[PDB]
């Protein structure tokens, strides 16, 4: 019908009101199971119906397409192609892919420095393109999609590829890794040295295009926003970059577990499976225990131990949650398993910033506080 | 300057910090435990939709106290952090005069994180420095 | 910096779902009235507050600043002024003043006509100003602001002004006023005959079919959007036109009354008093029912009679609402008095087009339908 | 062509219009009276968040009825408008064929608003056209 303007301050207050409405839904629900009223269920269910409709409308206006933000970026690539005397086709498929406004703003100039180093580094001049018999104009692609609790940004080229063979040799010069370790590695872990701060600090003060390959600058931001980044490259097949980031601000789909009847939430996004294990199957080879499950051997940790909560008595069949971290995954043994729900992170403030184990509280539906386990904070 | 402070007690000794750094005041009820926390903290509470840490003032000052006697949580508010202080009875807002404020720091053993001492013919109201008290919890 | 691009239709839908939450609020209040629980009274008190805060924010973001229509004028006005061979200064203030989607779209063309006529009639060419010893550059001021829980838009020129003697004498010549009524009428009242057809010739106003936007149209449109419009003019002091429009259609203050236990809303602004009258007093002279109140004679009407619906036979001491229209006021007898509220006016419907007594239906907070009475629809 | 229509009667006379133009079906409960209503309309109800008029079909067509026996509102749906039609019993969904369809409506009151007449299983089911019926009720 007609496009209008709403500023971010107005949407920030609307977000708080949506938060106060979700609390009121939970406080009527508390009242309902307190007094056990059949008619109040119907009254609340209708409220909850309209509120679900309102919630998803508020989420739609909170999220923005990436190409609304990146609107000037294909023009910048054209001007940098013209500067270097190169022909390249830029493909941008981001109009249907929505991302949060705080996430998109922090990662935009990062992504611009990635593309700006790529047009210099991996995109070929016409003479070198047709020397290899490759299609006469370069192909550089930005795209995105939605996967589970996350939004996946994807960048790909048909360019030169990255000199992985030289990168391990440079890594030995810089003192980054051992040589026998370098021979153990797979290709996508060689490229992961381009996500090490200080491996390459090379820049241009004329261009102001970002240090290094324009990738350790992006990785720091992606980790800061609690995401996860991947890379693959092959010589004259081009390079591809995968970036996973949270679906929405503050909301964290979780599995609520308990130690001595104290609620500790476990992030469902990170997970891998849930299993009932025996203590008679827990074994040890080095300094810490393990269990062989599904033929694989998983490094088990005792929730109550890393949090220092006394264990009064021992029962044989233990409940375990397998969580993924980095490229791997560790076991978290728990005392009781409550039940999943999608919670909202609350800061514990400056006095509790030091603790790696937990980065945030959260308010449950009975008004109770419950802390959230930090998966990369324990191990 | 006419300073407006919040007057409240611990163990038959009067204390006070400014109204500028107050959120509100409540009476104690169950304090949610945080695992592996510093010894001068009780835990955390939900106040006005926020998660406030509930500190034990007397364990910061190093003064004698009786834990059961205390029942008043005074919630403060600084730019860095917002923190509740568990103490005894509260009075309310006390307008003090600069004429009666002594600034000596060696009079008692907690005088460095104390901004001064208000002289009076009732119980001596010791003026604290909220700033240096929040500066202690973050180290 | 960041800001939100969204269709107005989506925030109209967010307003619609907000009005569903009002009904759900009224269904939890029903449960509270049966079950009387302080927990739920508290939970509803918080929900009542959140719904009131939330409905203010949705209404606020849905309102359109008039700046889009305002900045359509300066280029149009300059080209007109040039062709009309004159020089005006345009002064435009209160630019991002907010009003409804319906009102911003409807008012734009009648206000363009109001401005067009102000330069054409009002603002003199330079040589005429130099002959009157007056400054050659005209001053035309368009100013918008909030006042009285409504929106005020002032338009004024430093021009010729209007001959009040010509307007009054033409009203006698066209048989629209009596000679002694004309001789007693004040200057500000005489200039309202400008807004009656035939006192200007410009832009297709004598036409039977396909008529243009006359000055009559501008007054009628303002009134049709439930506003008020005033004029004041004087010789060589220019002409000043004041338009007062509501903020939105979602806050129309009414007094809800019932006959036959059927909700009929009465526009609060027009009123004059609410009085319980006796059956002995009411009398007929040689027309319909009258009542002598303050020694004045008021034409009393029975709501159910003027609406042609079956109702009680027997006399009782009846409650009457005195409503003002034009320079007069008639009595409306009603059965019971429900309770005031700021309501949302909706269309009566396309099967009911012939009915003149109701301007618009409406959905009340408990889901009840209530029609809104037209103050000038009953004679 | 295989059209699937909604079958229903009024005073033992069969009628039907397409399923393409249906919103739902309900039982009449408290239809709000509108003062000064034309003879063929009952009033208005709120359904699916919209204000739906409830017309009395037989008073548009020009056929017999009983208003205590009639108790079924068939809510229709065009691009232009959604209107409910108060009638008697309803049958349900019927797939009709062109082979048993006749176009003779020379003697019918609503015969220029009828798409045809379906001669299925010894019944005389008259096929209506929602559009031209809605054009008559509008003022």
């Amino acid at each position: 019908s007609q496009t209008v303007r709403v500023d971010i301050e107005k949407l920030d207050n609307l977000m708080d009101l949506m938060g106060e409405l979700v609390i009121a839904r939970s406080r009527i629900l508390e009242t309902l199971k307190k007094y056990n009223i059949k008619e109040l269920d119907e009254s609340l269910s209708h409220l909850s119906r309209i509120t679900l409709d309102l919630q998803n409308v508020v989420m739609k206006i909170r999220m923005v397409p990436i190409s609304f933000v990146f609107n000037r970026f294909p023009r910048m690539v054209r001007d940098l192609a013209k500067k270097m005397n190169k022909e390249v086709n830029f493909i941008m498929r981001g109009e249907d892919t929505e991302l949060d406004r705080t996430f998109v703003e922090e990662i935009g100039e990062p992504l611009l420095h990635l593309l700006r180093n790529a047009i210099d580094h991996g995109i070929e001049p016409k003479e070198e393109r047709i020397a290899k018999g490759k299609p006469p104009i370069g192909t550089l692609i930005l795209s995105a999609r939605h996967e589970g609790n996350n939004v996946v940004i994807e960048v790909e080229d048909d360019g030169r590829g990255i000199d992985k063979e030289k990168i391990i040799r440079k890594a030995i010069e810089k003192g980054l890794i051992d040589e026998s370790k370098a021979a153990t590695l797979s290709d996508q872990e060689i490229l992961n040295f381009l996500f090490v701060p200080g491996f390459s600090t090379k820049e241009k003060v004329s261009e102001v295009s970002g240090r290094g390959v324009g990738m350790d600058v992006v990785k720091n931001v992606v980790e800061s926003l609690n995401g996860s980044m991947g890379i693959e490259s092959e010589k004259d097949k081009g390079t591809k970059v995968t970036i996973r980031l949270p679906l929405t601000l503050a909301i964290i789909q979780a599995l609520l577990v308990k130690v001595n009847n104290l609620v500790y939430a476990i992030p469902i996004a990170n997970i891998d499976t849930i299993l009932s294990i025996s203590k008679e199957d827990i074994q040890r080879v080095q300094d810490r225990d393990v269990i062989v499950i599904r033929g694989e051997v998983i490094p088990v940790y005792r929730l109550w131990e890393v949090l220092q909560i006394e264990h009064k008595e021992e029962l044989e069949e233990m409940e375990a949650v397998i969580v993924r971290v980095g490229n791997r995954k560790y076991g978290i043994v728990v005392d009781d398993l409550l039940g999943q729900d999608d919670i909202v992170i609350k800061s514990l403030g400056k006095v509790f910033s030091e603790v790696k184990e937990f980065s945030g509280a959260a308010i449950l539906g009975d008004g109770s506080i419950a802390l959230i386990i930090n998966v990369s904070g324990i191990v | 300057k006419e300073f407006e402070v919040l007057s409240f007690e611990i163990d038959e000794q009067a204390l006070a910090f400014d109204v500028d750094n107050i959120e509100m005041v409540i009476e104690k009820s169950d304090i949610t435990p945080v695992p592996k926390s510093r010894h001068f903290v009780e835990g955390v509470i939900n106040l006005r939709g926020r998660i406030i840490p509930v500190v034990n003032l007397a364990k910061i000052l190093g003064i004698s106290f009786d834990e059961q006697k205390m029942k008043s949580i005074i919630v403060a508010r600084t730019k860095d952090v917002e923190v509740g202080f568990l103490v005894d009875r509260v009075l309310g807002v006390l307008r003090i005069t600069e004429n009666q404020l002594d600034l000596t720091n060696v009079s008692d053993k907690f005088g460095k994180k104390s901004k001064g001492l208000v002289k009076t013919d009732g119980r001596l109201i010791i003026y604290l420095d909220i700033d240096k008290i929040i500066e202690e919890i973050t180290v």
